[PDB]
């Protein structure tokens, strides 16, 4: 299945995923494709944090769905 | 004036689910309009 990751919004990208795959592996796919450590990342589902819930199947996240990705630079 | 930056940044925050203009204003005024130091405040600091 496939979702619309909104990286701070403005940049909307499709990401291919399986529902049973871990949100740990989703953080790793973001980290290794975009070159950014997971501590800087936060996943925002309509103001709710995605945390301790395990997979896209656990939350019933599905397809063409608009998950926000907050990322934090250590100043600049 | 630069108030247009702050205003449009309240809407970039609205898209993420920060559905309040006044908290978003105070979070940006606390920095000078740096939005990444504003977002962490809206997360709880």
């Amino acid at each position: 299945m496939q979702i619309f990751v909104k990286t701070l919004t403005g940049k909307t990208i499709t990401l291919e995923v399986e529902p049973s795959d871990t949100i740990e592996n989703v953080k790793a796919k973001i980290q290794d494709k975009e070159g950014i450590p997971p501590d800087q990342q936060r996943l925002i589902f309509a103001g709710k944090q995605l945390e301790d819930g395990r997979t896209l199947s656990d939350y019933n996240i599905q397809k063409e769905s608009t998950l926000h990705l907050v990322l934090r630079l250590r100043g600049g | 004036g630069p108030e247009v930056r702050f205003q449009q940044q309240l809407e970039q925050l609205n898209a993420m689910g920060f559905l309040n203009r006044e908290a978003n204003l105070q979070a940006l005024i606390a920095t000078g309009g740096d939005i990444n130091a504003a977002i962490e405040r809206l997360l709880g600091s």
